[PDB]
């Protein structure tokens, strides 16, 4: 049980950082769109560096 | 001729009936300008 939850810790935690760079991404319960994590806000064409700070 | 002057035009100009249409986009709607409005809750940027 220990290894089970102790590992679920690493997967959840790392999911809050980059969701989907390791294993299938986690989405809102029962629906579709994968939760946008920290690293998911930075990268991408709409990243805050672009859609907000390099143009607004 | 020229309704402004009354003198004709050096060359001839084709004319006559044609079918045209006023498209959806009308400045009456699209045209806009703001001064200080609401801002995106996250960052204080304005709204498209």
């Amino acid at each position: 049980i220990i290894r089970n939850e102790k590992r679920m810790l690493q997967e959840a935690v790392d999911a809050v950082i980059d969701n989907g760079r390791r294993g299938s991404p986690v989405t809102n319960p029962g629906s579709e769109r994968p939760l946008r994590s920290l690293t998911d806000i930075l990268s991408g064409k709409q990243g805050r560096f672009r859609q907000n700070l390099l143009g607004k | 001729y020229d309704g402004r002057t009354g003198e004709p035009f050096e060359g001839p100009i084709v004319v006559g009936q044609m079918f045209i249409m006023k498209l959806y986009h009308m400045v009456e709607d699209k045209m806009h300008a703001r001064s200080t409005g609401p801002y995106s809750l996250i960052t204080q940027q304005p709204l498209g």
